[PDB]
């Protein structure tokens, strides 16, 4: 059955600036349809039919194509255009949707204020130590968190996961969270969390000791 | 010449009063007549069916009281018109084409009794003929009757009168009062010069005679098909394509037709005698089949309904398709009292079915419905064999309803008539009008 | 308006069953094909298949024999899919569609909100709810981030407000990630130091997958 294979799977540009999505067909298609997907609700028809609209579907997006290769593009991107968009044929039977490609807002970047946790007195008391590290509101996505216990590196045992694309503000936000038994926790005394981003050469630490 | 038009362009329309009203009453005899003629070819087939009980364990002799039922009212009706009116044989909308071309009289005082009891008989035993076939030559007659007991003079009075008759005809058969008007304009107006046949009493006729089906005849349609689905534009071609095997076949049913005609004349020599019996022959058949395979006799409306369903096999579907061709031929070609139309919307719903059904298989991307390429078959046939499109079209709309389907039921009608045409046929009213004004000089 | 409701996903031991439901309101439900899409944990739309009004056409992906089973009752206006020997691969959020055309191309026209099936042999389980109070020696600035930790729950989904959702403007729940047949995630809550300790925030959960509903009042450490 036919392959869509949408272009830029993932993609940034900033608001009034002109984006153009692809959708790239195995063999030959005819008069394919667009959905327009964010985050926790039901895809929307944007454009079929190679190229008409939905009523709704407001004029700065468009598509175009034939045979093989299909587009569609926005003359002025607004912030509500951040979604994903998918492209689907039903030409041939039976029906194929692409990848999709998510576009998102393109901001200036912006630095992560670190925040750092001790594991609560209720979770010690069942026996588990979680150190938990929120590194909120940044730009671009990439970032680095290392911890450090005694000051000394350690990777096993951690956890992270990253926001979506925040609606207000577009930033980002990641947590870390490093479990320990309460045993081992009590063996030490300063844990650290060390955030590398782009918007510095030298990362931002936050921490707390016991004592 | 202009001045001359400027006056006429100012009397157009002004049918006279004398004539309105006698298509009035025109219309509203030949209603009752069909209505007439319908019950009476119920009530004998009911009671045929009736029979069939009366004698529901000897499956020998049971398929005996069926081949002998029906062969006797056969006969009967193939007696009633070798002895008083052999132009009432066959459907005789060609004998009232050339009335209307005054090469043929119409000898109402003989065909009116014979027509109506001869097709009973031939109808009300199940040979595969139609309603209309007798209700439009007895329409006309009727038409001919009103204007010598009024004596009304003048040719408009004459050609109207006998067009408004055999409108009413069609009409009162099918429930399609526009498929009515349409016919005559269409296709039964002599063809080759003007004429005056005011449209309005037409018009006129069709309206009475359509009130009085419907005061006998409510509650029910002829042919009860539901709302289908729609055409999509993508879809279209494959209607064309339906068209254009219509159109191939048209023309070749044509030729069965008129040389069963000569075969089955071989058959008796023109023997009075020989030829009923052989009617009772087919009447039989007919009669035989009728409980045997009830879908490869009688007049064919009960099938349409099943087939655009969808709720027959493509295996029954061509079994019904040459079994039916080849009783159509038979009844037909013989030269029994009873008309060709009704059953060839049967064999052309089924061949339609048959295309959708295919056509199904191979683009489950067009969401296909069997059943709309059924009803756009259903007047293909009237179109590529008739040639009288814009009838079929019409009559096909006003008996299934579903005017959604408009686009399709054309496109596959002009690829018929298309096609007919290119392939080498002839409109078959016109092609045995031809052959019995052939005879009819040809014996000088 | 036109709505699609989609029920009967949730959690389903391996090689069982399940039957989801669609019910359809604000507009005629039979003269419209309808049809199932699912999307898998991160990944594409991928049809299912779709049952035509007179449920005398119903084409499925290419997939085994009692695969799926998609049908309709027209009657009560829900459209039906059963799927059967589940496996992981049919973990996914469901789709229920109606289907339409305009050149004679078809289209999803309006979709569902769906309906998740998780397929597992892991066993229900309620969350523990502990506060993120900052530490001791907090550097305490104009604003505060406070959060709290919901921890070793299953199946998915948590849901997550800040003094029964007042409190909209600076949250973030992350996405809640798994580790030995569990769940974890954390939500954070940035106010003003105007705030709190001042009045008192709170995060309220609830699991309803374990009928959990429980609120936890975020106080100062030390
Ligand atoms: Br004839």
């Amino acid at each position: 059955d036919i392959v869509l294979t949408q272009s830029p799977a993932i993609m940034s540009a900033a608001p009034g600036d002109k984006v153009t999505m692809t959708c790239s067909a195995s063999s030959s298609v005819s008069y394919i349809h667009w959905y327009q997907q964010k985050s926790g609700t039901s895809p929307k028809r944007w454009i079929y039919d190679t190229s008409k609209l939905t009523s709704g579907v407001p004029v700065r997006f468009s598509g175009s194509g034939s045979g093989t290769s299909y587009s569609l593009t926005i003359n002025t991107m607004e912030a509500e255009d951040a979604a994903t968009y998918y492209c689907q044929q039903w030409s041939s039977h039976p029906q194929t949707f692409g990848g999709g490609t998510k576009l998102e807002i393109l901001r200036a970047d912006a630095a992560p204020t670190v925040s750092i946790f001790p594991p609560s007195s209720e979770q010690l008391t069942s026996g588990g130590a979680s150190v938990v590290c929120f590194l909120n509101n940044f730009y671009p996505k990439d970032i680095n968190v290392k911890w450090k216990i005694d000051g000394s590196e350690r990777q096993n045992g951690v956890l992270n996961s990253w926001t979506d694309q925040d609606s207000k503000d577009s930033t980002y936000s990641m947590s870390s969270t490093l479990t320990l038994t309460k045993d081992e926790y009590e063996r030490h005394n300063s844990y650290t969390c060390e955030a590398t981003h782009k918007t510095s050469t030298s990362p931002i630490v936050k921490s707390f000791n016991r004592a | 010449r202009r001045r001359q038009l400027i006056r006429q362009l100012l009397e157009r329309d002004k049918t006279p009063l004398a004539i309105l009203f006698m298509a009035a009453v025109v219309g509203t005899l030949v209603g009752l007549a069909a209505v007439a003629f319908d019950k009476g070819v119920a009530w004998l087939q009911n009671q045929r069916m009736g029979a069939l009980v009366h004698t529901a364990d000897n499956y020998p002799l049971l398929l005996t009281v069926a081949f002998l039922c029906s062969a006797v009212l056969a006969m009967f009706g193939y007696f009633l018109v070798r002895k008083y009116a052999p132009e009432a044989g066959g459907s005789g909308i060609p004998e009232i084409e050339g009335a209307l071309e005054d090469q043929r009289p119409v000898r109402w005082w003989r065909v009116l009794p014979v027509k109506f009891f001869g097709g009973l008989g031939t109808l009300g035993g199940g040979m595969v003929l139609g309603r209309d076939g007798p209700t439009v030559q007895i329409g006309g007659n009727i038409g001919r009757m009103v204007l010598d007991i009024f004596r009304l003079k003048g040719d408009e009075a004459r050609h109207t009168l006998l067009a408004t008759g055999a409108a009413a005809g069609l009409a009162a058969a099918f429930n399609a009062p526009l498929a009515g008007i349409l016919f005559i304009i269409e296709e039964m107006r002599p063809q080759f010069r003007y004429t005056l046949i005011s449209i309005k009493a037409v018009f006129i006729g069709v309206i009475m005679s359509t009130i009085m089906y419907r005061i006998f005849n409510h509650e029910v349609a002829l042919i009860d098909v539901g709302k289908l689905s729609d055409a999509p534009l993508n879809t279209l071609w494959l209607y064309l394509i339906l068209g254009i095997i219509f159109g191939i076949f048209g023309p070749i049913f044509n030729k069965w037709v008129l040389g069963m005609q000569d075969l089955l004349h071989r058959v008796h020599g023109g023997n009075i005698t020989k030829w009923v019996l052989m009617g009772g022959a087919i009447g039989g058949l007919c009669g035989l089949l009728g409980f045997v395979a009830p879908a490869t006799s009688g007049g064919g409306f009960n099938l349409i309904p099943i087939a655009t369903a969808g709720n027959f096999s493509m295996g029954m579907l061509v079994f019904i398709f040459v079994a039916r061709v080849i009783t159509t031929l038979l009844c037909f070609s013989s030269g029994a009292p009873g008309g060709i139309f009704a059953p060839m919307l049967a064999l052309g719903t089924v061949l339609g079915t048959a295309f959708g059904m295919v056509a199904v298989e191979l683009f489950p991307q067009y969401h296909l419905e069997a059943g709309t390429f059924a009803i756009a078959g259903m007047g293909a046939l009237l179109a590529a064999s008739i040639r009288a499109p814009l009838t079929g079209i019409i009559l096909v709309l006003e008996m299934t309803d579903n005017y959604q389907l408009i686009l399709p039921m054309i496109i596959t009608g002009l690829g018929a008539t298309l096609l007919a045409q290119f392939t080498g046929g002839k409109p078959l009213y016109s092609a045995i009008l031809a052959r019995t004004l052939a005879k009819q000089e040809a014996e000088q | 308006e036109v709505r699609l409701l989609e029920s009967g996903g949730g959690l389903v031991q391996p090689g069982g069953s399940l039957k989801l439901s669609c019910a359809a309101s604000g507009f005629d439900y039979s003269r419209y094909w309808m049809s199932w899409v699912r999307q898998a944990p991160g990944k594409g739309l991928k049809w299912i298949g779709e049952i035509n009004p007179v449920s005398s056409t119903i084409n499925y992906t290419p997939s085994l024999k009692d695969k799926f089973i998609i049908s309709r009752d027209n009657a009560k206006d829900t459209l039906y899919l059963q799927i059967s020997k589940v496996r992981s691969e049919d973990t996914a959020l469901y789709y229920c569609a109606r289907l339409y055309y305009g050149y004679g191309y078809w289209y999803f026209d309006v979709w569902g909100a769906g309906t998740t099936v998780t397929v597992s042999s892991a066993k229900t389980t309620p969350p523990s709810v502990y506060p993120l109070a900052p530490g001791s020696a907090a550097a305490a600035a104009s604003m505060v981030t406070l959060g709290c930790l919901v921890k070793g729950y299953f199946p998915e989904p948590v849901t997550v407000t800040w003094n029964s959702g007042s409190l909209a403007a600076g949250v973030h729940t992350f996405p809640a990630v798994l580790q030995a047949a569990l769940y974890t995630l954390s939500s954070s809550v940035t106010v003003p130091s105007s705030s709190w300790p001042s009045e008192t925030v709170t995060c309220n959960v609830a699991h309803p997958a374990s009928s959990t509903k429980v609120d936890k009042k975020i106080v100062p450490r030390a």
